[PDB]
């Protein structure tokens, strides 16, 4: 009866995409072919219900380079996507903002937002999107932000949930990062209502200690980003016993309109030799999900503030140990509030147990914990990112192409000082003052 | 910087209860009875203020406490006055604010050799620095 | 989808061509005789990038051969694997260039240009959506760079909107392979720095020493040499024409490689070289791969960067790979090595990951490195041509065939100008 | 509801752990899986009970040198242990003192406290810590300095108790004890609560005499030295009819807080031939345990006098003869006490005979006792220890290793001075004053 | 773990190396040709430390062998147990050092060094956790010693928080293999003892007496001698690579064995060693395996121990034994043996034991002792040094390659300060 949409915008986005309908497919009982052998509508707020007994995703899958859509197309789930939904350009954006958002960008956009407006107009009580797309990659970047606008223009008031990939700080797939994640910060600032921030070097950190394996390559990560995914799309596709909704995320965790950047935590994340050996408490599980080190962000909260956070459970829970351990961990000395926050708790419990993909990493849970923090610690990536972006532009490297595919100079100008502005409001308001 | 100091067992080191209380009501000017009643932590945080000037703004603790959540509040900001300071005794929250003799007797224990080792004999009024 | 036409000038190009479409055929399962013969259908899915499809399921491929004599073409279309090549594209003059800059631009190859133009753009018409073109030659000869030069003015114009590679070979510096080399070379580089986008620059004897020395071959002869570039060549490309982890192309490949319009000469390479005896004793793993591919001994080009700085490199890996390694080993590269890199541009790699390895190979790689020690190769060239130019010698027909010792001027002035540049930058702090 | 964790430090920690906890397993009926086919909990103290019916010991087991950890790991006891408790480093330390304390455990030392940390949050009523480390070690010694000075500071005031092994003064494995054996104890000194000395020269004797068995192998000794710690813990696991906890030894046997060097003893110990010949009384096993050439350290107590002693008896015993016994063994002329401690006995009777672990020496008994005379006879040792360290040190020999990795000449000094402190101390309390 | 790599240098290197690796794949259970052919799972926990893992479990070994002429390179090669060596690890020059100090030092071997680092580089960055470096050569030749002392000066420039062993062949009294042997011997050890960790110095007349006496042996051939000395170099690393009740390293030993900088050459032992027909007659056990090994008769270094003291004494057993009878006799070895054992060290004995027997064998032992008899070897050494250099004899055949007489002048005075503090403590109290 509540329906949300996804827009998965890039290869990065397409591919997580990817793993989160083989998450929610295999969560709701739906064969990949779409046929099927708390639960009864739920899938009705995703799989929109056919004539027959075929059920039909919600998504609509964009790019401009055809490969890896046509590897989605010829891949196992063939037959469940409505192949209209499936847009596919000619050529990529190659890593330029400025080809996949003004040159190149600008010739599909119109269709995009015509199979938005079907599916939108298909649904009756429309919820919100979520945005699935990467910050360094040209066109998930460029087009990206020409969503934002088009479904800010079309759409007036409603929820729009990001969940990007920051660049790290050490390891680095590209070299115009800064330009671009420069450039895609100052143009979608004003246009998201809460953002979700996940960084590949987290991950990998995260799947090499706790989980213990040495080979893993981009499926882990996909799926540990879907299972976050879920986990915080369960309280609105299964009851329980608190449940929350996107306006209450949205609500509880953006205390500023500039400030709605959070960081996202799964726990428990163990394998299943180590499972045996543990024995899975509401209290430890807090701690774990709480523990500086299995943040999903290249970024130590130690070195900040807290500013607002948002638990949920889902599982056999009890409220009463829930909230005897959260009262533990307030009364911790490592977690430090800032002074005009004196509630800092948001609490959510759902009693679905989380599902285990075949053939994944993870281990069979009865309990599942989804952190959202919003904190100050973030500041220190947006100035690392600022640094990079000024030394990189120092000299106007790369400005040739950026410039000769449509944009002027007065752009990142702008783009520069908007980010300054906002670092130094980060720091203003994180910071404590007297009276 | 602070130096920092352990106790686990010495002779002739430790003093008595009623003694301790002395030293406690001595340096503040104050009417404290029993040492259970330390549980508030608003001597605690005037301490560090002696040892390091600032270091602690003084205006966030009350000295008028008198609930369990009140109790939480003070000690706070002793955890962020520790962590400053760089002392790394991790401060037993959850025990000492159910206002028991056994831990509140063993906390003071440790914070009188934290306060002889970073003394440098300054004096002043608490009379003015309370209000 | 984004095909891309293929252009071979001279005689080098025509033997590094006829050598490069042995791979292609092999990596895609086409039989000589033209008809598909492979077994995975991954192979298929992108068929049109390079072959062009006809009738009964014939693939003849998106080439063009041209040359000034017809001793070469006589040659690929005798021999074999010359009856899948279109006869329409061979187009072949009557005497050659002579090794000479106006004979092979101005004079000989005027109506030779006129033909191709018009077979270009017949096959151009015939493309779905172009990427962009492929052009082989050498930058010594007169036939492979008097008219490849030709070309390139004559495509850039029609096709201002596409990006284009040149993969020249540059002039040997031990032993020269003909007398006037800086002549024909110093006229050529002029005039590919002006209209083309990136350039990747090889060189014979780098050839010889990495086949001897690392291949260990007693008789390196020019058909294990040209296997060497075939490779090389065929790494930059396949990135496009199948599936992969992280997809690239040779528009987002130019963007990070290419910081100015100018800088725009490569260094390629390649990994891993094992000669037939020693390869049983290697573990075929990434922490081996990257450390044969960074190391100045194992570099197709007669420069060595410890003399200069990586400007920006990218490393286009092949096989399957988990991508912990792929880019967990390339920070231990960067911090390790930063001496040797530029500090104003901050993580200064490239990465990208297939998943089809080439034929009997687990994994492999492919590097492109824009560096700074190219600035010393332009050097001697230019030096040799000042000191030949100032006696006046040997250009008593270049004039007589058109051209003038004020074109000359210019064509100095500007090779000196690039160099200046390029060894600013290194030093620009 | 009462929680003890061990910690077990260098080869001669994790040999001996290795032998201590199969029998723990035994008492308790615990399969080596973790399954199982005065009990009601009992097993609540060592082995805490998970989500299924297996149960994981409280054991931390530290090693620098991967060789002996990894024997464990792939022994018959391989699923019992969690595998994150299993902690290894990379090289060991080599018989140096600075490189167990300085500069390798110092990477290492983080690591260990973090999973210390972890099991003692999941208990609730934590006592204190066994640490099972040798003397003349590297890891066993300077390692183990470490994890005092740290333990302390975490929790202030909780029960330490060490069963070092002694070097022995014939037999010697290592050319640097006296460098390393001087320096621990000068170090450990203000962090142990009580420390039981075993020697191995000792042990040899006992089981050649009493055991009567010539090929004494190092599994043979851990397993007599093994039923010394279950005894010393039997009363906590086990009802009786006078008990004692682990408080109750720490304030009976240490007069002044530098004399807490106790020394154990074992009884009955017999072969399973000389078993039948023996009837085994209660006014017996007390006179046998009391015998010189039985005590477990190579000292006689005849030269000095007793300063506390503590009897632990269990089985089918009555008080009243244990009260009979003690009176005939006081008024004995070999036994002298001193002056100022009029009374010198602790008495502690359990109702669960001992058990014996398959194939072992021992035969089964159903009476035993456990000594721990606290006498000044151990001087004796400290004065011999003593001069090795002086005879070695005039002339500097071997320094130049401690010395080229962190340490100073000058930290020598102090440490032998130290040592001269408490040989006085011990001395001179246990010598008549005037009046 | 803790990964040892093998450096070999001169002839005898490469023969005592060869006979070497014939013992390790026999106690790991590999084939010549490579392959994994053992029984027992113990082998294969720690496979990584000596043999290096490839693909398709092959397993390769982690030496390299490095000689100036190619005869020695050439039998290994060829012959049998040749099929398992890396060939990129064949290194080798043209022509030999000619038995001279200088043309193994500075004109021969400048060239050799800077290709053997990379290989040794290579080696250690495929490492997990380096260990240290084993060295076996010999003091009185040209290559053996020449290039052996500038490979441990570059390598201890490189890796200097590492623990190397050198097993050098000193040379023997009465015969003398080589005409100007003190030269190269006086300039070889001024030069280990500056930059060496410990160093076994092994003797070949004492190894003739044991082969002929002890193992009655009428005709010993280089084949046993190798093998005998194989056994004690293979004992010494054999606690880390098996499980033991109580292990050692080779950092344990240097910690026990060194009190002193400049005093750490050893003299190794071996137990039991008997003939094929004798065996019989004895029953194995530990009282006359402790008693074979302190004996002055079965000792590989012609030093009679009862000459001098034993500063301190290591024992490393195998096999499967009680540990009463390994600490019960040797204290009764030390109360009956009192008088040849320093008065300032008490105690000093260090015992270790291993659980994997040796092959064919129930149980034996090595012994390792750091004795002062070993000072009346350097006596005679510098003394032969002395007369010939007064005579200036021989002198201007190693001028002639950069060396001169000044250098010599501390190369002697280095020597004979050397045997004064082994003197000097000796007769201290
Ligand atoms: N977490 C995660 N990130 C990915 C994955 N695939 C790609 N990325 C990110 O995507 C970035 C590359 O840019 P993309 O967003 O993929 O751009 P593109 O889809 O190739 O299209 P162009 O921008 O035109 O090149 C890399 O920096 C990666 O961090 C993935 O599978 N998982
Ligand atoms: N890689 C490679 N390069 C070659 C080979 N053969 C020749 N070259 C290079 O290519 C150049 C050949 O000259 P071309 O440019 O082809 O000129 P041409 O074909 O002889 O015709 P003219 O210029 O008129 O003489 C020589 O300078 C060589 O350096 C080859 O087999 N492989
Ligand atoms: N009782 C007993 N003692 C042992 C046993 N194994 C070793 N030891 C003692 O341990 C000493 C050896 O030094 P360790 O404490 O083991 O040092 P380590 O654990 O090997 O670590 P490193 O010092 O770095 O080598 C010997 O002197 C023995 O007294 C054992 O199985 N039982
Ligand atoms: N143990 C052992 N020693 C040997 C054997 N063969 C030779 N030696 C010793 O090693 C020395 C050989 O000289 P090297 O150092 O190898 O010199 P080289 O390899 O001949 O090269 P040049 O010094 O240039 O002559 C001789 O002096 C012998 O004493 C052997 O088979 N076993
Ligand atoms: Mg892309
Ligand atoms: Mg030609
Ligand atoms: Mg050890
Ligand atoms: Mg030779």
């Amino acid at each position: 009866m509540r329906e949300c949409i996804s827009i998965h915008v890039g290869q990065a986005g397409v591919q997580i995409g990817n793993a989160c309908w083989e998450l929610y497919c295999l969560e709701h009982g739906i064969q990949p072919d779409g046929q099927m052998p708390h639960h009864h509508d739920s899938f009705n707020t995703f799989f929109s219900e056919t004539g027959a007994g075929k059920h039909v995703p919600r998504a609509v899958f964009v790019d401009l380079e055809p490969t890896v859509i046509d590897e989605v197309r010829t891949g196992t789930y063939r037959q469940l996507f409505h192949p209209e939904q499936l847009i596919t350009g000619k050529e990529d954006a190659a890593n330029n903002y400025a080809r996949g958002h003004y040159t190149i960008g600008k010739e599909i956009i119109d269709l995009v937002l015509d199979r938005i407006r079907k599916l939108a107009d298909q649904c009756t009580g429309l919820q919100g999107f979520l945005v699935f797309h990467s910050f360094g990659g040209g066109t998930g970047s460029g087009f990206t932000s020409l969503l934002m606008e088009r479904l800010s223009v079309d759409y007036g008031k409603k929820s729009k949930l990001e969940f990007s990939i920051y660049p790290a700080p050490q390891v680095s797939t590209a070299v115009v990062e800064p330009y671009n994640s420069i450039l895609t910060t100052h143009t979608t600032l004003e246009h998201s209502d809460c953002a979700f921030m996940v960084d590949n070097e987290a991950i990998y950190d995260i799947c090499r200690r706790n989980l213990d394996i040495e080979r893993p390559t981009y499926t882990n990560l996909n799926r540990l980003i879907s299972q976050i995914v879920s986990s915080i799309t369960a309280s609105l596709r299964f009851d329980g016993a608190l449940n929350v909704d996107l306006t209450q995320f949205q609500t509880n965790l953006v205390p500023y309109p500039r400030i709605h950047f959070p960081l996202a935590t799964y726990a428990p994340v163990i394998s299943a030799e180590k499972a045996y050996h543990e024995q899975l408490s509401v209290a430890e599980i807090t701690n774990a999900c709480f523990e500086p080190a299995n943040q999903m962000v290249k970024c130590d909260p130690r070195h900040g503030k807290y500013m607002a956070c948002c638990l949920l459970y889902r599982g056999d829970v009890v409220p009463k140990d829930v909230n005897a351990a959260i009262a533990t961990i307030k009364t911790k000395r490592s977690i430090q509030f800032v002074d005009w926050c004196p509630t800092g708790f948001k609490v959510g419990i759902n009693y679905q147990p989380p599902t285990v993909v075949p053939g994944g990493d993870l281990a069979k849970v009865q309990r599942a914990v989804c952190m959202l923090s919003n904190t100050t610690a973030i500041a220190e990536a947006w100035a690392r990112l600022d640094h990079k972006f000024d030394l990189m532009y120092a000299k106007r490297a790369f400005v040739h192409w950026y410039v000769g595919e449509g944009m002027e100079e007065g752009e990142f100008s702008e783009a520069r000082e908007d980010m300054a502005a906002l670092e130094k409001d980060y720091e203003e308001v994180g910071v404590d003052s007297v009276e | 910087m602070a130096v920092n100091v352990y106790s686990t067992s010495v002779t002739s080191e430790n003093l008595s209860r009623h003694d301790m209380l002395a030293w406690v009501n001595d340096s503040l000017h104050l009417n404290y009875t029993k040492i259970e009643q330390l549980c508030s932590g608003a001597a605690y945080c005037q301490f560090m203020d002696m040892l390091f000037p600032g270091c602690v703004h003084l205006r966030k603790v009350k000295f008028q406490a008198k609930l369990e959540h009140e109790y939480i509040h003070n000690f706070k900001v002793l955890q962020a006055a520790f962590k400053k300071m760089g002392v790394d005794k991790i401060i037993p929250v959850e025990k000492l604010v159910k206002g028991k003799f056994q831990d509140n007797f063993e906390f003071i224990q440790w914070f009188k050799k934290f306060f002889d080792a970073n003394y440098d004999g300054k004096d002043y009024n608490p009379l003015l620095a309370r209000q | 989808m984004r095909e891309i036409v293929h252009i071979q000038a001279g005689q080098c190009g025509n033997q590094i061509g006829a050598k490069f479409w042995e791979v292609i055929s092999d990596e895609h399962g086409i039989d000589p005789s033209g008809n598909y013969v492979g077994d995975s259908d991954l192979q298929l899915e992108r068929i049109s990038v390079y072959y062009n499809e006809a009738s009964s399921h014939k693939y003849v491929p998106r080439a063009i051969l041209v040359d000034l004599e017809p001793g070469t073409m006589d040659s690929v279309r005798s021999g074999a694997f010359g009856h899948l090549f279109r006869p329409d594209n061979f187009i072949f003059g009557q005497s050659g260039a002579g090794n000479n800059w106006a004979k092979g631009h101005y004079t000989e190859g005027a109506e030779l240009v006129d033909s191709v133009l018009d077979v270009v753009r017949k096959e151009c018409e015939n493309c779905d959506c172009l990427q962009g073109f492929q052009l082989t030659h050498s930058l010594g000869g007169g036939t492979g760079s008097g008219m490849g030069t030709l070309l390139i003015s004559k495509v850039r114009e029609e096709y201002p909107d596409r990006i284009m590679n040149t993969f020249s070979v540059v002039p040997s510096p031990k032993v020269s392979d003909t007398v006037v080399e800086p002549y024909n070379a110093t006229l050529s580089i002029h005039q590919l720095v002006e209209n083309t986008d990136e350039t990747y620059c090889i060189d014979n004897e780098a050839l010889y020493d990495i086949c001897f020395r690392t291949l260990k071959l007693a008789t390196p002869t020019y058909g294990d040499l040209n296997h060497l570039v075939s490779a090389t060549m065929s790494g930059v490309t396949t990135s496009l024409r199948f599936p992969g982890q992280l997809n690239a192309d040779l528009r987002k490949l130019a963007v990070n490689m290419v910081p100015f319009p100018r800088l725009h000469f490569f260094m390629p390479g390649f990994a891993p070289l094992t000669a037939r005896g020693s390869q049983q004793y290697r573990a075929l793993t990434v922490p081996e791969l990257t450390q044969q591919m960074f190391d100045a001994k194992n570099m197709m080009a007669a420069c060595d960067p410890r003399h200069g700085r990586y400007l920006t490199v990218a490393t286009v890996f092949r096989g399957r790979m988990s991508m912990k390694e792929v880019d967990e080993q390339m920070l231990a590269i960067q911090s390790k090595n930063s001496s040797y890199f530029v500090e104003w541009i901050p993580n200064n790699v490239k990465v990208a990951v297939c998943d089809i390895p080439p034929r009997g190979l687990k994994m492999s790689s492919t590097f492109i490195g824009n560096s700074t020690a190219i600035q010393e190769l332009f050097k001697r060239i230019s030096e040799q041509f000042t000191a030949m130019f100032r006696r006046k010698a040997f250009l008593h027909w270049y004039t007589g065939e058109g051209m003038d010792e004020m074109e000359f001027t210019e064509a100095e002035s500007n090779m000196n100008d690039l160099v200046s540049e390029y060894q600013q930058y290194q030093d620009a702090t």
